[PDB]
Formats: structure tokens, C-alpha cells, sequence
């Protein structure tokens, strides 16, 4: 955001999901993440050539980024990479990896069941990329022979070679984050090495894996296994750096240093005097930290808890709903130009009005563009200042730079220019979204005409009590101020209280006369009830439209 | 159409797709006692010709996938002897319009 | 493709303007008016860009066109000038 | 007939509480649970297991698992679901977003 | 070489220009941006043909801002040099390292070493020259060059050429 | 204040698409990123002022676009990449309905 | 990079690595300069290449018509050719366009055939050859005397034409040559 | 409910589709009308004795005591015996009979009060007020004016526009019930004897029914999915329940709604109703 860029501005028309190839991870990388350390080497408290590191983005408000030289706000951050000492399963694909293993010969890489098998032919025909893989799996899982030859479609007596070796297939089971096979006096039991799984996957034909759920360009099964790990830049794992002599690294920064630590342990162990049953130990550890980094809340396994004993935020857990990125940061957001206070009803507001306390009106602003129509009014609001009620808070120049009327030494001699925006106070009759949560209705959010009033409560007409499901038992409501001439039009023309009167929920109106007015209307409209002139004249005057005819 | 009492052995069942283009239907006598199509809730399903279906998709700018489906094993689908892809025009009475027509493609 | 554009003759969407098309025309025009675009109607002392836009719509002097997309991706273009505004 | 009975049963829940809901609403829910020939539940493994947008479906109940499968099967989100445009911060093809607005230079020059 | 290409630029106009001199403004902003431009993809966009019939099409109004985006379809004369392309040009500069040759909008540079042995530099000549037993190459001489390779730069395409092969050199 | 999922629903119900966008973007976390036109990631090293844009390991300095998305979405995407998932954003359609 | 220019060729380039090939006179021009082009009317149209003589007359004509449109909206021979084009440029061009002034001076100084009549007859002559647009352009742009002079400078040719056939063309081209 | 219906919207082709463009409803709520523009109205031809229906709707210009009295319209005296005209009223009535039997097929219980789109009672009311209809002097309407005027109005009640037999038959269906009500309320005897409409008044009732009807159709862009979801959901939140504190005691309200949406196989109160 914020600075000008010559790059063409378009909209995302498609999202192509896929898997990272290790090759991509390296190409796309700005730093080879080498050390678990974050800085303070040579003495200097400033990011190290290993973790975090300038190559990735800024820790400080430096202006430096090394990569783009743009600075914190503008810089999105750039990915680094860690070359892993041994391949590791991506925790989220362990079951799929097992199912791919169950479908293919764990030796020659051929898909265990050919287009020679009739049931397989039907399964292959399935157009659904996933339902096909389901049908393929159910058929191949119970195939424990990689056939050399098979009965021909013409005659089943004279068998035809379909290709592939003649190896027995293992009965695969999941034991933690490992896969163990059982071939066939007594069965042979051994763990399947991540390398071995990967090698077999690399040997699966394009035609074979595109017959499984996979994609030649975007998700080759071999990419479910990780060799080159991308390192998310600092904006994903912000170092909340308080004071000078202190920092505050993110959970992810620790888990990554753990991955790094475990990796060096493994790489130095295998390179040097490898006891080979201490190598498998460090490899299990690297598999644990790479698994537990993406998902920490793994089925029937211990949690990878912090120093504190605090479980550690998995990237998974970050996105997992109600408060995830998706449910809490994207489908929902806390928003600017919003207000909230206790509501209390008013018989002297119109149905479509909303009483806004002066303090609230004085905080919330509308960005009005200086034009020949308002130039005169707008200069008065700017003159009035951010403290008087009909006033303004900021003046935005052509330059895009904001003038703070509270402090500007030129706040009194501002001479507006067409094009500038005056961020003025919300004034009477501005359309605003008014809302009582839970928002179960179209009507739980309606557009109202502002009425700036004294006292600290939002005032509403009593007949609009029903659609909101509001009481004055101490209920609070939200106000949202639109900022575009366009979004106001949306509120006024589509969701304003009068429009919302006859609801499509029940093909009947969702507002009517209530409480005092309902009780009193029966009372007034009785045969027995009569009114003397004195009061008739007041009761007439009170009707604002009244034609002036007694 | 073979109307069987209790069962048709799987050894006999092998013979059903054995003689194409001709299609064979297996119906249990017990299911046929009541004509389900006669039920209060069962509307009228009308089998559409190749041309009739082509026109449907043309006129609503539809891909077969977009059409609401009917399972090949659906009681009414079986009754009309619906094959895969065959589209059925369902005419039900409506409390909103008087009569409403939906279409269901076979599976 | 440009088999996408449905021709003026043989067009079948409502010859009327939708509540949404009105809300977006008024908004769009008020936004344009608000950011100093030339106004095609004589403002008879008018100053609110929405009130000016409404006057523009009322005199059918809005030079916008609605591109109505069909589910297949095809479209019928309808001018603000030609659409009936019952609402 | 399943659809008919399903409507009846949904309606009878609403009608019993006295309250009235216009036919079309209950009809639409019932129609949705039925278009794909058979009874599609309004649950995690019902509607959320459709061929709809990977981003759209992750927005309800099986989020990360959904997105993992998106990568593994190289899914392509069309971006026509409200949800995707909400995630992308784009004007959704909803109501006011169902069409496009264009300036006609011809009519512009005709008005001036 | 020197092509005629069918190209299209997307211009975004601010609401203030939604007046009648719009197609007028657009067609000009097209020439502002595109004319005299230089890409690697198309080379030098030299002159926009058929100003009178430039296709503005309908302009889509961008949603949160009032501006309208037009895809202005046009057709122009372009210059794209290539390796193996034989060019006729005129000397522009000349030093101890070689001489530059102005070929249309771009310069082709001949190396001391991409010239025949017999042709050798002379510092003491006004302006400096390259002297062979028969011909002399200086600041204004016409040369036929064979483009050995091209380098794409911001708003230019520079190239290296040879006058070593037969039928290449002074003209 | 919160413009939560439920408030999103109501705006959709109203068909107020522009208001919803404003609420989610301009009134909250709207952000500008540079996308690669080839590989569709936020890889672009945009030194905007020198006017340089590059997707090294694509060698792309031509097919580059700018997009406005919620920062939370920019984040979500980097988070998915951190977990080896490629959420490739493309500015043009490839299928057609 | 910037809001650059699009083409009428549709790029299908999804993820696939930059497999872009060599540019030579093995007539391996760009993808952007393929023989089978597509004009703005969606029709397949053959590549357009210009001999300096054509190229000058095109830019001249274009700028001349532009002056006409500019004077309409306003309402409501060798060195003396160079002199005059510099004046047309002062009017129809942005002046910031140094490239076109440089181009016009080059074409005005290197054009083999001056008047349209001859540039048409040259076009009609090389038309028949059925050679690549680029080769037909070079045969107009580069003056050759030997079939070998031509076949050397335009290697692309080689076996495409007879030595004597090309020499008949090169002769006709010298005859059509304007005496500046 | 919301997350299951989000992407359902009405398209510019009057169809109801999701983000896949799969058809859900061929036209919103089988009638193609915006729920807000609907009101409970009585379909008169459905109920009562056939004798009472006959008295209400039958006109027989060939029967001295079953014609329209000249007190009803000017033409009255000269309309008696008009064979060609009796062919119009005969067809008019044959259709009113058709409607009655059809309605009885749709609403089996003989329920007449159904929410439909144009408040015809109010139009006639307003017309009478507007024109100060004198329920004394004879109308200036002709049999053809009424008979063919109503016939012509029907053709202009457009929900679907499309120059093809599929889209056109779709249109005929969508207006099948409304027309039933229309034919019911604007029958020759009703128009002349009940409402005492003049040609002016009648022509106005027609132009208004047309206008009001067109106004009543759903707007493409209508986010009809979320609408439906919320319209079922919000009433659920207002449920006391379960099924009193005691016919059959079937599980109801929130627990039965949960049971339904889950498509629960093992349900609390399974039961048949054998007739
Ligand atoms: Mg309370
Ligand atoms: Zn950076
Ligand atoms: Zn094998
Ligand atoms: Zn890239």
C-alpha cells in the first residue's frame, strides 16, 4: 500500500492452488537461512546474515530492506529458504502420501492397477479429480502384487505383459509421523524412509499421477515431501521489539530456529562420524519440528510446547476459524469510522433518523471533495476546527499529504483548492449504517439519517425497535459511517429504514406501532373518547404535515 | 424387463449387460405392488428426446453439470427406464405460480 | 471470444432498471460529479452530488451504460437513457 | 417426493411456533438440499463438500484441511463466490456488483 | 525489418475528463505514452498510424474510484533490431575501442576487434578516425553493419555489430 | 468496532457490494501488492521510484501487476506459502463459464 | 513493469519457465514477430515489414493525416525533404520524441526509392518472389549488385531463390532506384 | 444456513444459481416475484356451491332472466339474444370453470387465501373512489371491452421475456396462478354488477394491475440465498420449545430443525400417517 507504482492495477480473477517445487522455493528465495541466531554478533544489535536478516525485510524502522529498499509499510516481505539435511513429510499430507504409496508399486513406480482391469477402467473414467483418486485407492489398496503379466482383453488364457516388475507390496500403517510396511514364514517389518517414498514418487509417470488426483505443472506427488523449506519473512512472524536492550520474537521465529537447530544437528551428524542409529534419531526430530511448525495439534501425539509449557502457535491454528485469518480477519474485520454506545428511544425522532451524541459526531468524519458546490461551506467547517461541532479534522492535499487541523500552524489560514478532500465531522442527514448485533436479519443493519444531539446515547425511533430486536434495558448499538459518494448512495437507495418497512421474510411489514403509542391509540380511538377544542388545536399542530384545516 | 419374486442369483445377474445395445431391467415383484408414481407427493416426470434436451440446454445456456440431477436408481427414474444423461421435465403444482416446471438430468 | 456480446435486436433482460442498477448509477454519477466531472443537466441551484445525479437520471442525461452479465459470461448492454425507471 | 416431504417437515417446524416464513425461502433451502439428486445435508460434509470455490469452502468449518487439499489437487478457484471476493477485498458480483458500468462517448457527446 | 504492429494500450481517465473532448484527450494521452516509447517485446514504438480511426471502445468505470479504463486499440510503425540483421547506418562516435553507428532510432557499436586487421585507429585526426590501406571511417561515414547481438535497455535497444565479414564496411 | 461475519451476511442480503468492499478494505486493512504475471505470487521485488519490478526466478521484469487486497489476505497467502501451498493469483481468466 | 502495450497475440504462459528462444536470420524473429499475425479485427493477417522507402512514406502519410485532424478539431526533395519533415514533426509530434526525428532523418537519408509510384512497383516486383516479409524488406532496404552480395547479407535467402532469378530482381531494383 | 446459501442469487435470466452457475430454481420461488410485493388474497372461484359460483359468474344473453339487466350497462337492451357475443361469455365462463377445477387440484383443502402479487381488491376500491363510481347509472363498458380487455392484459404480465417456446411456456406457467385470480376478479358479471366500473375506470384498473405486476417481479442481483437462510434462521432463534409439557407427541422446533438440516438418519419421533 500507499506509494505510486507504474505497475498495471488488476483484480484477481483466479486462484491457482498448487504445491511448491523445491526448485521454486530456492529460485523465489532472497536468503539461505543458515543460523538460528537473530542478530548481536560482532556485538551490534542489528539482524544477522542467518535468521530474520535484512535480505528478508526490515525488523527496525530503517527504510532499508536491502531487497526493495522500501520500508516496513510498503515492503510485503521476502521469502528465504532452508535446505533440509534429509527429506521430511509435510504433516498435512502424511495420509495422502500413504494413499499414493498404497496405489503405486513401492519399487518400479507403476500404478498397481492398469487400464487392463475392468473395475479400474471404470474408476479411471471418473472425471472428478478427487472421486477418481478415491475409487483408484479403494481398488489398488488391496493389490499386493505388482504384476509382470495379466490376462488379455481378447482371451484370459493367453496372458499379456503389462510391464512392471514382480515385487510384493507392503501392508502400510501409520506410526506417528512414520510409515511402516509388512511384506510376505512370518512377515518382514521395516520403516519406509522418506527418501525411499520420495524416490518412488519421482518415478510415478505423469500419465499415472494425473490419473491419480495430481497435476504435472502445479502439484506433482513428490512435492508433498519437503526438501527445501521456505522461510516466511518477518511480517508473518513479527519481532515485537520493545525498548533498545530487548526484543520479542514470534512463536514461528522460535519453531524455525528449532527446525534450523535440528537440521544442523542432522547435517553435522550424517557428514561426520554417523552412528546411523543416532542419525535416524536426529532425522525424526527434524521431521517433528517441520510437522509441529505447520500443525502442532496432531492426532494422538504430544504437543510441541514452549519454554513456558505453552503449546506453540502452529501456522494451521492461525488460520483455524471463528478467530482464524479466514473467519476473524477476512470474513470479519474490526473497522475504522465506527462507533458504539448505549441506545435509548425517542418519540421525537423520525422513523429513519438516528440520534448521534455530539462527541461521536465530532470523532467520525466524511471525506468530502472540495468542489465549486461545497468550496464555500467546506472552508467554514475547516475554519470551525476539530473542536466546534459542524467543523472538520483534516485537510488532504493534491499531494496526498494530511493536514492536522488540531496542530497545523496554518489551520486558520487554510485556503482550500478544488480536488482536496476535507475530512469533515458527520453532520445531520448523513446516511449511516446502524446495527444491533447479533445480525440475523437484513434489518439488523439499516441505514439512518444522522441527527446530531446532546447526551451520550444513540437515540432511535421506537417503531424501529422491533427489526433490530433492541430494548433500552442497557443495550448498545454500532454505527458505521460510509466514506464514498457511492457507498452512501448504496445505503440511502438500498438499505434505508423506510425501504426496509415491508419485509420479504413474511411478505408483511416488519415495523408497526408499539408500547405507549399502541396502548394509547386504542384509548384515543374509543366511542367514549372525546376531545375539547383547546387540545384538538394542539393535537392538530403536532402533526407536521397538517393542511391547516380544523 | 424381468419381474422376479425373491432374488436373481449373481451368476444369473452377470448376463444383464452381456447383450448390448439392448438393455435389461430387473424389477422385484414386491416393489411393483403399489405404483409409486400415483402418490400424492410424486409429480409428473417427462422423458426428453435428444432434440428436446439439446433445446433445454441451449435456451438456458446450460452445461449438463448445471442442471439439477436425478439418481439412475431413483424410483421414478427406474419406472421411466431412464438411462444416464436422459433429462426428465418435472411438472409440479405450485402455491406461488399455479404450475412450475423443473428439469432433472440422470446419473 | 466476442460471441460474449448479445446484440441489441434479440436481447431479453428487463427493459426496466433494477434497484441495484439505479443505486449504482446514482452512486457512480454522484461520485463522478463529486470529483469535478462535467454535469449534463442544468443544476437549478443544486449542490448535493446525489441530488445532481438524480436530476441527471430524471432527465435521462446520464452517459453510462449497464453491461448485464449472464451466467455463461455473455452480456446485454443497456443504456441508462433507454431503461424504464419505475421504482 | 422427497423434496415435497422435506418442505412439509421444514414448514411444520416454523408453523408450529405460530410464525410465518414466505414459501420461497423454505423452498430455496429445500431445493438446495435436493438439486444434486439426493439429500445434501446443511453440514460440514454436506454442502461444504461441493465442487464450489476452495477459498469459499474453507470459510466454513474445515479451513486448513480444505486449503491443503487445494494445493495437493491443484484446484482453481473461479472467484465468483461472494466469499472469495470478500477474502480478496474486491467488489463481489452481488446485487450492486451483478453488472458493469461503462461510459458511452457517443451519448456523452450527444448530451454536450 | 521495420514493422507495422497491431497493439493496444489501457488508459485510465479521471472523471474530470468525462466531457466531450474525451476521445480527443484519450487519443492524445495514447500518443503521450506510446509514441516514442521503447520496449524489448516490440522495440521502438515510433509513430501511431491512422490517428483519425483510433478505437477507443467503451470505457469500464472502476468501482471504488470514479475513473474509467479504456483499452485503446491502435496500429503503429515499430523498429525491432535482430542478430544477423544487416543494417546501413552513419558513424556517430569513434574512439580507441571502436565506433558507434546510428541506425534509425538506435545505435550499433562496432568493436576495434570486430573490424578487419588492416583497419586501425588514429587518435591524431580531427575528428578521430579508423584508417585502412584503401578506406577511412570517421564521424560522418556511412557503414553497412551486421548486428552481432542486441541489449535491451530502458527506452532503447543498443546492439553490437561487425564489419569484418564480406560486403560489410564503408559505403 | 467489529464488522463481523454476520454483518457481512446482511450487507450481501442488501446487495450493497460497494459498501461491503469499503467496510472490508478502505475502512480496514486494504493493501497494495505486486503479483508476478507468470508464477502468480507476491515474489515481485518492486523498487517503485527507480521503477524496477522483478520476479527473480521467472526473470520477469515485464509481466508484473499491482493488486489491492486486505493485508490479512496478503498474510494468509504468505502463511499458505510458509506451509508449502502456492495460492497463485491471476489477473486474467483461463476457463470461461 | 509500467502500463505497457498489449498485442493481438494471446499468451497462454501459465507457470511454465521462460523457455524463450534465440532471435536470428534463420528468420527466428520473436513470437511477437511471427509470420501469422492477428489484426485488431480478429482475422489472421500476414506479418508487415517495411523497406526504409515504404517505412518513410508510411510515417510521412500518417503525420500528414494527423495534421489534418489537428487542424479540423482546431476549427471548432532530398535536403528540402529533410527540412520539410522536421516541420511536420514540429507540429504533429510531442518533440520529446527524439526517436522519430532521428528515424525520419535516417529514412529521408537512406531511402532507395523516393515517390510512392516506384515504392509500389518495388513492392509489386518483390511480391511475386514469395519470400519471407523480412527478406522482401531487406531486398528493398539493402542495395546489392551480386546475387552473392544479397545471399550473403540476407543468409535467410540461400536455397529459397535461384542465383540468376535473384540477379534479375536486383537489376530491376537498381533500375527502379530513385536518383535522389 | 447462511454459509450453505451465500452464493445463491437471481440472474438477469430470471434463473436462481450458485457460484458454479448450477440451476437451483428455474425462476425465484417458482413465481419469479419479490416476496415484499406479495399479499394474501382470496381466489374466489375455488370455494362455495357450484350454484353460488354460477349466480356470481354466469352471463347468458340468450336467457331472459340470466342476462345482464339494462340497469347494468347501456348495451343491455340490444345485447339480449346476441349469439356471437354469447360465444364470448360462453368461452369466458368455460375458462372460469377450468380455473375453479384447476385451483381445487392445486389447493386440495379448498383454501382460498393465498399470498399473490397484485392487490386487485384495492385497485378496484381506489378506482371507485377516483372516478366517483355511481352504483346506480348503467356502465359504458361493452362485453368485448371487458372480455378481450382482460384477455389482452394477461399477455402483458411479463416475468420472462424470450422469443422461444421454452422461455415462453415458462412465462405462461409463472403467471398461471395470478391469472386465475385475475380472471376470477375481472369476470364480466363482477365488473358490471359488483364493482360498477365505467370504461375509463376499467381501463385504469387494467393499466394499474399491469404496472403493479411488473413492479412485483424479483430484481436480478437479488441475493435471494442469504435472504432465504436468514429468513428461516432468525425465526428459529425466536423459538420457546420443545413440544409443550403434556394425538402424537412429535419432536418439534429447534431440535427437529437440527434433526432436518443434519439429514439425521436416527430421528427422535419416526412415524407414518396411514390414510
Ligand atoms: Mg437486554
Ligand atoms: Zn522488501
Ligand atoms: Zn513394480
Ligand atoms: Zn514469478
Amino acid at each position: 500500500g500507499q506509494q505510486y507504482s507504474s505497475a498495471p492495477l488488476r483484480t484477481v480473477k483466479e486462484v491457482q492452488f498448487g504445491l511448491f517445487s523445491p526448485e521454486e522455493v530456492r529460485a523465489i528465495s532472497v536468503a539461505k537461512i543458515r543460523f538460528p541466531e537473530t542478530m548481536d554478533e560482532t556485538q551490534t544489535r542489528a539482524k544477522i546474515g542467518g535468521l530474520n536478516d535484512p535480505r528478508l525485510g526490515s525488523i527496525d524502522r530503517n527504510l532499508k530492506c536491502q531487497t526493495c529498499q522500501e520500508g516496513m509499510n510498503e515492503c510485503p516481505g521476502h521469502f528465504g529458504h532452508i535446505d533440509l539435511a534429509k527429506p521430511v513429510f509435510h504433516v498435512g499430507f502424511i495420509a495422502k502420501i500413504k494413499k499414493v504409496c498404497e496405489c503405486v508399486c513401492m519399487h518400479c513406480g507403476k500404478l498397481l492397477l492398469d487400464e487392463h482391469n475392468e473395475l479400474m477402467r471404470q474408476a479411471l473414467a471418473i472425471k472428478d479429480s478427487k472421486k477418481r483418486f478415491a475409487a483408484i485407492w479403494t481398488l489398488c489398496k488391496t493389490k499386493m502384487v505388482c504384476e509382470t503379466d495379466v490376462p488379455s482383453e481378447d482371451d484370459p488364457t493367453q496372458l499379456v505383459s503389462r510391464g512392471g516388475c514382480g515385487n510384493t507390496q507392503p501392508t502400510i500403517r501409520k506410526d506417528g509421523l512414520k510409515l511402516v510396511g509388512s511384506w510376505k514364514d512370518e512377515p518382514e517389518l521395516r520403516v519406509l524412509s522418506t527418501e525411499e517414498i520420495l524416490n518412488i514418487f519421482k518415478h510415478i509417470s505423469v500419465k499415472d499421477f494425473t490419473s491419480l488426483g495430481f497435476n504435472e505443472v502445479f502439484s506433482r506427488p513428490e512435492w508433498m515431501i519437503l526438501t527445501c523449506l521456505p522461510v516466511p519473512p518477518p511480517p508473518v512472524r513479527p519481532s515485537i521489539s520493545f525498548n533498545e536492550s530487548q526484543r520479542g520474537e514470534d512463536d514461528l521465529t522460535f519453531k524455525l530456529a528449532d527446525i534450523l537447530k535440528a537440521n544442523i544437528s542432522l547435517e553435522t551428524l550424517e557428514h561426520n562420524g554417523a552412528p546411523h542409529h543416532a542419525i535416524e534419531e536426529a532425522e525424526s526430530l527434524l521431521q517433528f519440528h517441520v510437522a509441529t511448525y505447520m500443525d502442532n495439534d496432531i492426532a494422538g501425539q504430544p504437543q510441541a510446547l514452549q519454554k513456558s509449557g505453552r503449546p506453540v502457535k502452529s501456522i494451521r491454528a492461525r488460520l483455524k476459524g471463528k478467530e482464524g485469518r479466514i473467519r476473524g480477519n477476512l470474513m470479519g474485520k474490526r473497522v475504522d469510522f465506527s462507533a458504539r454506545t448505549v441506545i435509548s428511544g425517542d418519540p421525537n425522532l423520525e422513523l429513519d433518523q438516528v440520534g448521534v451524541p455530539k462527541s461521536i459526531a465530532k470523532t467520525l468524519t466524511y471525506p468530502e471533495v472540495v468542489t465549486p458546490y461545497n468550496i464555500d461551506r467546506l472552508t467554514q467547517l475547516v475554519r470551525n476546527g476539530p473542536n466546534e461541532h459542524p467543523g472538520a479534522k483534516y485537510v488532504i492535499r493534491d499531494s496526498g499529504d494530511r493536514i492536522d487541523l488540531r496542530y497545523s500552524k496554518r489551520a486558520g489560514d487554510i485556503q482550500l483548492q478544488y480536488g482536496w478532500k476535507v475530512e469533515r465531522h458527520i453532520m445531520d442527514n448523513d446516511p449511516v449504517l446502524f446495527n444491533r448485533q447479533p445480525s440475523l436479519h437484513k434489518m439488523s443493519m439499516m441505514a439512518h439519517r444522522v441527527k446530531v444531539i446532546p447526551y451520550s446515547t444513540f437515540r432511535l425511533n421506537l417503531s424501529v425497535t422491533s427489526p433490530y430486536n433492541a430494548d433500552f434495558d442497557g443495550d448498545e448499538m454500532n454505527l458505521h459511517v460510509p466514506q464514498s459518494e457511492e457507498t452512501r448512495a448504496e445505503l440511502s437507495q438500498l438499505c434505508a429504514v423506510p425501504l426496509q418497512i415491508v419485509s420479504p421474510q413474511s411478505n408483511k411489514p416488519c415495523m408497526g406501532i408499539v408500547q405507549d403509542t399502541l396502548c394509547g391509540i386504542r384509548k384515543l380511538t374509543l366511542r367514549d373518547t372525546f376531545i375539547e377544542l383547546d387540545q384538538v388545536l394542539n393535537m392538530l399542530y403536532w402533526v407536521p404535515d397538517w393542511d391547516g384545516v380544523i | 424387463i424381468f419381474v422376479y419374486q425373491n432374488n436373481i442369483t449373481p451368476s444369473a445377474m452377470k448376463l444383464v449387460p452381456s447383450i448390448p445395445p439392448a438393455t435389461i431391467e430387473t424389477f422385484n415383484e414386491a416393489a411393483l405392488v403399489v405404483n409409486i408414481t400415483h402418490h400424492e407427493l410424486v409429480p409428473k416426470h417427462i422423458r426428453l428426446s435428444s432434440d428436446e434436451k439439446r433445446e433445454l440446454l441451449k435456451r438456458y445456456r446450460l452445461k449438463e453439470s448445471q442442471l439439477p440431477r436425478i439418481q439412475r436408481a431413483d424410483p421414478v427414474a427406474l419406472y421411466l427406464g431412464l438411462k444416464r444423461g436422459e433429462v426428465v421435465k418435472i411438472i409440479r403444482k405450485s402455491e406461488t405460480s399455479g404450475r412450475y416446471a423443473s428439469y432433472r438430468i440422470c446419473m | 471470444l466476442k460471441e460474449k456480446a448479445i446484440p441489441k435486436d434479440q436481447r431479453a433482460t428487463t427493459p426496466y432498471m433494477t434497484k441495484y442498477e439505479r443505486a449504482r448509477i446514482l452512486g457512480t454519477r454522484a461520485l463522478q460529479i463529486s470529483m469535478n466531472a462535467p454535469v449534463f443537466v442544468d443544476l437549478e441551484g443544486e449542490t448535493d452530488p446525489l441530488r445532481i445525479a438524480m436530476k441527471e437520471l430524471a432527465e435521462k442525461k446520464i452517459p453510462l451504460v449497464i453491461r448485464r452479465y449472464l451466467p455463461d459470461g455473455s452480456f446485454e448492454d443497456w443504456s441508462v437513457e433507454e431503461l424504464i425507471v419505475d421504482l | 417426493a422427497g423434496r415435497a416431504a422435506l418442505y412439509k417437515e421444514v414448514y411444520n417446524v416454523i408453523a408450529s411456533d405460530g410464525s410465518y416464513v414466505n414459501y420461497r425461502h423454505m423452498a430455496l433451502l429445500v431445493d438446495v438440499m435436493t438439486t444434486q439428486g439426493g439429500l445434501t445435508s446443511v453440514t460440514r460434509h454436506g454442502f461444504n463438500r461441493s465442487n464450489t470455490g476452495a477459498l469459499m469452502r474453507c470459510s466454513f468449518e474445515e479451513t486448513v484441511e480444505i486449503l491443503f487439499e487445494a494445493g495437493a489437487s491443484a484446484e482453481l478457484d473461479d472467484c465468483r463466490g461472494v466469499s472469495e471476493n470478500v477474502i480478496l477485498g474486491q467488489m463481489a458480483p452481488i446485487g450492486t456488483g451483478a453488472f458493469d458500468v461503462m461510459i458511452d462517448e457517443e451519448s456523452l457527446v450527444k448530451y454536450m | 525489418m521495420f514493422f507495422i504492429k497491431d497493439l493496444s494500450l489501457n488508459i485510465t481517465l479521471h472523471p474530470s475528463f468525462f466531457g466531450p473532448r474525451m476521445k480527443q484527450y484519450l487519443k492524445t494521452k495514447l500518443l503521450e505514452e506510446v509514441e516514442g516509447s521503447c520496449t524489448g517485446k516490440f522495440g521502438y514504438i515510433l509513430c501511431v498510424l491512422d490517428y483519425d480511426n483510433i478505437d477507443i471502445q467503451r470505457g469500464r468505470i472502476l468501482p471504488t474510484d470514479g475513473s474509467a479504463e479504456f483499452n485503446v486499440k491502435y496500429r503503429a510503425v515499430v523498429f525491432k533490431p535482430f542478430k544477423g540483421e544487416v543494417v546501413d547506418g552513419t558513424v556517430v562516435s569513434c574512439s580507441q575501442h571502436g565506433f558507434e553507428v546510428q541506425v534509425g532510432p538506435m545505435k550499433v557499436f562496432v568493436t576495434k576487434h570486430l573490424m578487419p586487421q588492416d583497419l586501425t585507429f588514429n587518435a591524431g585526426s580531427n575528428p578521430p578516425s579508423y584508417q585502412s590501406s584503401e578506406d577511412v571511417i570517421t564521424i560522418k561515414s556511412r557503414i553497412r553493419v551486421k548486428i552481432e547481438g542486441c541489449i535491451s535497455q530502458v527506452s532503447s535497444i543498443h546492439a553490437i555489430g561487425s564489419i569484418k565479414e564480406d560486403y560489410l564496411g564503408a559505403i | 468496532l467489529r464488522f463481523g461475519e454476520m454483518e457481512r451476511d446482511c450487507m450481501i442480503a442488501h446487495g450493497a457490494a460497494s459498501f461491503l468492499k469499503e467496510r472490508l478494505m478502505e475502512a480496514s486493512d486494504a493493501f497494495r501488492v505486486h503479483i508476478c504475471g507468470i508464477c502468480g505470487l507476491m515474489t515481485v521485488i518492486a523498487k517503485l521510484n527507480h521503477n524496477q519490478f522483478e520476479c527473480k526466478g521467472c526473470d520477469n521484469k515485464i509481466d508484473i501487476y499491482q493488486i489491492h487486497i486486505p493485508y490479512a489476505a496478503k498474510l494468509l497467502f504468505q502463511e499458505l506459502m510458509a506451509m508449502n501451498i502456492t495460492p497463485r493469483l491471476y489477473t486474467d481468466r483461463s476457463r470461461d463459464f | 513493469m509500467n502500463v505497457s502495450t498489449s498485442t493481438f497475440q494471446t499468451r497462454r504462459r501459465r507457470l511454465k519457465k521462460v523457455e524463450e528462444e534465440e532471435n536470428a536470420a534463420t528468420l527466428q524473429l520473436g513470437q511477437e514477430f511471427q509470420l501469422k499475425q492477428i489484426n485488431h479485427q480478429g482475422e489472421e493477417e500476414e506479418l508487415i515489414a517495411l523497406n526504409l522507402s515504404e517505412a518513410r512514406l508510411v510515417i510521412k502519410e500518417a503525420l500528414v493525416e494527423r495534421r489534418r485532424a489537428f487542424k479540423r478539431s482546431q476549427k471548432k526533395t532530398r535536403e528540402k525533404e529533410l527540412e520539410s519533415i522536421d516541420v511536420l514533426l514540429e507540429q504533429t509530434t510531442g518533440g520529446n520524441n527524439k526517436d522519430l526525428k532521428n528515424t525520419m532523418q535516417y529514412l529521408t537519408n537512406f531511402s532507395r526509392f523516393r515517390d510512392q509510384e516506384t515504392v509500389g512497383a518495388v513492392i509489386q516486383l518483390l511480391k511475386s518472389t514469395g519470400l519471407h516479409p523480412f527478406e522482401v524488406a531487406q531486398l528493398g532496404s539493402l542495395a546489392c549488385d551480386t546475387a552473392d552480395e544479397a545471399k550473403t547479407l540476407i543468409p535467410s535467402l540461400n536455397n529459397k531463390i535461384s542465383d540468376d532469378e535473384l540477379e534479375r530482381i536486383l537489376k530491376e531494383l537498381s533500375n527502379l532506384e530513385t536518383l535522389y | 444456513l447462511v454459509k450453505a446459501l451465500e452464493d445463491i442469487m437471481v440472474h438477469y435470466d430470471n434463473t436462481t444459481r450458485n457460484s458454479l452457475g448450477n440451476v437451483i430454481q428455474f425462476i425465484y420461488g417458482e413465481d419469479g416475484m419479490d416476496a415484499a410485493h406479495i399479499e394474501k388474497q382470496s381466489l374466489d372461484t375455488i370455494g362455495g356451491s357450484d350454484a353460488a359460483f354460477e349466480k356470481r359468474y354466469r352471463v347468458d344473453l340468450l336467457n331472459t332472466d340470466h342476462t345482464l339487466d339494462p340497469s347494468l350497462l347501456e348495451s343491455g337492451s340490444e345485447i339480449l339474444g346476441d349469439l356471437k357475443l354469447q360465444v364470448l361469455l360462453d368461452e369466458e365462463y368455460k375458462q372460469l370453470v377450468k380455473d375453479r377445477k384447476f385451483l381445487r387440484e392445486v389447493f386440495v383443502d379448498g383454501e382460498a387465501n393465498w399470498p399473490l402479487p397484485v392487490n386487485i381488491r384495492r385497485i378496484i376500491q381506489n378506482a371507485q373512489q377516483t372516478f366517483h363510481i355511481d352504483h346506480t347509472k348503467p356502465s359504458d363498458l361493452t362485453i368485448k371491452d371487458i372480455v378481450l380487455g382482460v384477455k389482452d392484459l394477461q399477455e402483458n404480465l411479463l416475468v420472462l421475456r424470450g422469443k422461444n417456446e421454452i422461455i415462453q411456456n415458462a412465462q405462461r406457467d409463472a403467471v398461471t396462478l395470478f391469472c386465475c385470480l385475475l380472471r376470477s376478479r375481472l369476470a364480466t358479471r363482477r365488473v358490471l354488477q359488483e364493482y360498477r366500473l365505467t370504461k375509463q375506470a376499467f381501463d385504469w384498473v387494467l393499466s394499474n394491475i399491469e404496472a403493479q405486476f411488473l413492479r412485483s417481479v424479483v430484481h436480478p442481483g437479488e441475493m435471494v440465498g442469504v435472504l432465504a437462510a436468514q429468513s428461516i434462521g432468525e425465526p428459529a432463534t425466536q423459538m420457546t420449545l420443545n413440544t409443550f409439557h403434556f394425538s402424537k407427541k412429535v419432536t418439534s422446533g429447534v431440535p427437529r430443525l437440527k434433526e432436518i438440516l443434519n439429514v439425521a438418519k436416527n430421528m427422535k419421533t419416526p412415524s407414518l400417517t396411514v390414510y
